[PDB]
RNA sequence: UUCUUAGACCGCACCAAGACGAACUACAGCGAAGGCAUUCUUCAAGGAUACCUUCCUCAAUCAAGAACCAAAGUGUGGGGAUC
């Protein structure tokens, strides 16, 4: 049991991300949309910066910590990796 | 010997304290051009709390609460708050090893010339569920409490004058809405109110002396 | 919700809960079934045992 | 908002000034009585200021739609009251008409 | 000659600390670090079982169940002046190897 | 006598400093200011000997002998404050206690809220004594 | 330890600030004198006389006290006095109450004005005869409260000498009822 | 040995000066080492973590040369409470 060329899925999806046999990144994209607006904007999941509506500016976001935080009464689909 | 000139005096407190008298005490004649009557002011005095005030004072005992000679009356002698204080012993009991601890030393002013320095301490304490067996904070945390400590002894001894005040603090008044504010920052195991002191005083008043002994044994 | 609030305590062991669940003016009614039982939480006033 | 005795950017200033206070409050949720009043004394207040020397709109920009101004631009409009009407309904909305609140 | 602790008679691992503070021993005012040194927390009684039931039954305050004061004090003791006074002893070289946590 | 004009037979108390050390006791007695005194009677004046000036029949012995003044003063009861020799010397106090307390106690005078106070500084700077200490 | 606690709870109260008499009566349970009273039933008044500012109390929060006093011990012959006495408080008290709620009541809603005509106008499709009735569903709600706490089983009765109470306090409560209006329950 | 009826020692109140920051303080933290514990304000730094950011071998180690370095010592001026 558990083949170093053909592991579970266990056997990865715990461990830091360069240590895999695959190095894959650790994100996704979304897509938000305000209650001021009409819009999508297409926004990063640790975006690291305050970003503003996609024509309008309220912020969609705040940078804070290792993974960015929605702003309040924003609707937020997710999006595919592929 | 020396005993013969020696007359007596009874000390009086104001009347926030309910037991009026709490000592008798003891000083020389007139006699000469030293007037023994200046002599008795500028003193000091010593009384515990639950003895000077009734009566009992729960677990209060340990407290000291001190006073001064403003004006002499009579075989009476009347006095203004100076400072209050704690016995060492009880201190230690309350301090704890794996834990942390915090002191501040504000600076108040009351509604008059009083200023005051109100010295404090405090201790984490462990979460009912916890399993660690370290309790220490941060440093943000700390920086916290000492911050909305300030504050409020800033905040309400304000606006309250001089007899408005000693009464909270004499009570544990204070340490009521203190805790109670304080603790979501991080959790504490008490608070307290380690010491008392006065800087600054206003300069003296027959009327506003008297008006708060009220009637006089 | 919490602070108006006080306690564990709901409205209660025993009868009161009872008195409530009794009738309705919706649906179930009203009198359904009578109980017996009553409840008091009482012990000692010291501090673990006397 | 005050500035030194103009009233040009007091209008902005008193602008964010109501739009800022009426929103927070933190509990319970909700606002109340006094917060209520002191972002509504700021529009009419704002109200009066466009009535009355203004139009006219000078220093800075002014415009009134679209890109940042900005609760002058929403108070063109009136978005702006609109968050007055919101509030209000919410206050009564959670108590019950007994007492002297209503 | 050899090494006769890992610790080396510390509360200091390598790669750590350079140095830890000095500190006045109780007894003869030696000093040591604040790691070597031995620490102890005393909690010692004012008056005697005996002289306590004397001062009590005069005493207005005193022996209503109201406890009377204790002294509190901590030591840190020299090895010299620890190993002297029986604080601590010599124990066998399988024993020597042992704690106890802060727990008396 | 020279006691109280105020009541009779209800309480005066009165204030009581023991301080001891390993080469001496004291005993004194004051008011509650402090400013005025009635009695200063040490252990070594009850003893000739320089050697035995602390040992526990020295401090009994002055304890008697200043409650043989303060009745006539009207001081009935005490209140009892402890002393140890400094901030740089020892918290511990010498064997001139549980002497001293254990006489007074029995000498008719009546006892209320016992407390220590001692030096304990923040800090201070060097203790007397050397490195290596005495040896 | 009883004194250095009221006095607390006075000033928590007499200058307002309000919730602290409760918080203090919490402090004072017993230990340390829990029936000599001598005051124990002062105490236990000032507990009483707080109804009705919001919050805290509402005195739902009662209850305690009446479990507490007692309160043992009963070895003397006062546990008759002490039962007696704690329902002579709280049928005083409640009395009270209905007294300034039934006054409320009859004063404002007839008359009106401004406010009240404004809010019967309004819709708001009601006199005031229909609104003031808002004083008396709340004051019936403590009544009852308290009856369907008060005669369940500390308080207690049930000796041959303690038994006895227990009929003239459901007297108090039942006729005082009957003057009124009411009721779900008893 | 030494200090005292020229009132020592002791008690209380207050002022002065210099040094230090107890307990909490740990098989804990930070710094390249030597080292660093009261509080608030302020000035520039450093490490770790997070990233589908940018650049694209710019690195490792090291004679010469250079900077830093406990306590004791030397010089000039200042301070002088404790040891």
């Amino acid at each position: 049991d558990s083949d170093l060329s053909y592991p579970t899925v266990r056997s990865e999806r715990m461990k830091h991300k360069r240590r895999r046999l695959v190095q894959g990144p650790n994100s996704y994209f979304m897509d938000v949309k305000c209650p001021g607006c009409n819009a999508i904007t297409i926004v990063y999941s640790h975006a690291t910066s305050e970003v503003q509506c996609n024509g309008c500016a309220t912020k969609l976001c705040r940078p804070t910590g290792g993974k960015a935080m929605l702003t309040t009464g924003c609707g937020f689909r997710k999006k595919a990796d592929h | 010997e020396t005993m013969s000139r020696k007359e007596w005096y009874d000390v009086v407190a104001p009347k926030n304290f309910e037991v009026r008298q709490f000592g008798k005490t003891i000083c020389n004649k007139t006699q000469g051009t030293k007037i023994a009557a200046d002599y008795l002011r500028g003193r000091v005095y010593e009384s515990n709390l639950a003895d000077l005030n009734k009566t009992q004072g729960d677990d209060d005992a340990y407290r000291k609460v001190k006073f001064v000679v403003q004006e002499v009356q009579g075989r009476n002698l009347l006095t203004q708050f100076h400072s209050m204080e704690m016995t060492s012993d009880r201190v230690y009991f309350l301090l704890r090893k794996w834990c942390t601890t915090i002191e501040a030393a504000v600076e108040a002013k009351t509604a008059d010339g009083y200023t005051l320095r109100l010295f404090v301490i405090a201790f984490t304490k462990k979460q009912s569920n916890q399993l660690s067996k370290n309790c220490y904070a941060k440093t943000r945390l700390v920086k916290w409490v000492r911050h909305r400590i300030t504050n409020l002894i800033r905040q309400r001894l304000s606006k309250v004058n001089i007899n408005e005040a000693v009464t909270l603090l004499t009570r544990n008044i204070l340490r009521d809405r203190l805790a109670k504010r304080c603790n979501p920052i991080v959790p504490l195991r008490d608070l307290r109110i380690r010491k008392v002191k006065v800087v600054r005083t206003p300069r003296f008043d027959a009327q506003a002396l008297l008006n708060a002994h009220g009637e006089i044994p | 919700a919490n602070e108006t609030k006080q306690f564990t305590t709901v409205k209660d062991e025993n009868r009161l809960k009872a008195l409530r669940n009794l009738h309705a003016k919706e649906r179930r009614h009203g009198p359904e079934r009578r109980f017996v039982k009553h409840y008091q939480n009482a012990r000692s006033h010291f501090a673990n045992k006397a | 908002s005050k500035k030194r005795g103009l009233t040009a950017l007091r209008i902005t200033a008193l602008g964010i000034l109501a739009e800022a206070l009426l929103e927070e409050d933190t509990r319970l949720p909700y606002v109340a009585t006094a917060t209520w009043t002191r972002s509504f004394d700021a529009v009419s207040r704002i109200y009066s200021l466009i009535t009355e020397n203004p139009a006219i709109a000078v220093k800075e920009v002014f415009s009134g739609d679209l890109t940042s101004k900005r609760a002058v631009i929403m108070d063109g409009l009136c978005g702006l009251l609109q968050k007055l009407h919101v509030h209000l309904q919410r206050i009564a909305q959670f108590k019950t008409g007994a007492t002297d609140e209503y | 000659m050899t090494t006769k602790r890992r610790n080396h008679g510390r509360a200091k691992p390598p790669c750590s600390r350079g140095r830890t503070r000095p500190v006045h021993c109780f007894n003869c005012g030696r000093l040591a670090p604040k790691d070597k040194a031995v620490g102890r927390f005393v909690v010692r009684r004012m008056l005697d079982q005996a002289s306590a039931r004397d001062v009590a039954e005069a005493s207005n305050v005193y022996g209503a169940g109201f406890p009377m004061p204790k002294l509190y004090m901590k030591q840190r003791f020299c090895i010299a002046c620890a190993i002297h006074s029986r604080t601590v002893r010599a124990r066998p070289t399988d024993m020597r190897k042992r704690r106890f946590t802060t727990k008396v | 006598f020279y006691g109280s004009s105020a009541a009779k037979d209800e309480l005066v108390y009165g204030v009581v400093h023991i301080y001891a050390s390993f080469n001496d006791t004291f005993v004194h007695v004051t008011d509650m200011s402090g400013r005025e005194t009635f009695c200063k009677i040490t252990g070594g004046m009850k003893v000739k000997a320089d050697r035995d000036e602390s040992s526990p029949y020295a401090a009994m012995m002055a304890a008697q002998d200043v409650v043989a003044r303060c009745k006539e003063c009207g001081i009935n009861a005490l209140h009892v404050k402890m002393r140890a020799t400094g901030g740089v010397g020892t918290r511990s106090p010498g064997p001139g206690a549980q002497a001293a307390l254990r006489a007074l106690a029995r000498a008719g005078m009546k006892i209320g809220r016992i407390e220590d106070v001692t030096p304990i500084p923040t800090d201070s700077t060097r203790r007397k004594g050397s490195r290596r200490g005495r040896r | 330890k009883t004194r250095g606690c009221l006095t607390k709870a006075q000033t928590l109260r007499a200058s307002g600030n309000y919730k602290e008499a409760v918080a203090a009566l919490q402090s004072l349970s017993e230990h340390g004198v829990q029936w000599g009273p001598m005051y124990i039933a002062a105490l236990d008044l000032l507990a009483e006389l707080c109804f009705s500012q919001e919050q805290g109390i509402t005195v739902d929060r009662f209850f305690p006290a009446f479990k507490w006093n007692r309160n043992k011990l009963r070895g003397s012959q006062h546990l008759e006095e002490g039962t007696k006495r704690i329902v002579e408080i709280a049928m005083k008290h409640l009395r009270a109450l209905g007294e300034r709620a039934h006054t409320n009541a009859k004063a404002t809603g007839e008359t009106p004005s401004e406010e009240e005509l404004i809010l019967a106008a309004l819709s708001g499709v009601s006199p005031a005869q229909r609104a003031k009735e808002r004083y008396l569903v709340p004051a019936e709600t403590v009544a009852q409260f308290l009856g369907s706490e008060l005669l369940s089983f500390n308080a207690i009765g049930h000796s041959r000498k303690l038994l006895p109470i227990y009929l003239d306090t459901a007297t108090e409560l039942i006729k005082y009822c009957q003057q009124h209006n009411l009721k779900r329950a008893i």
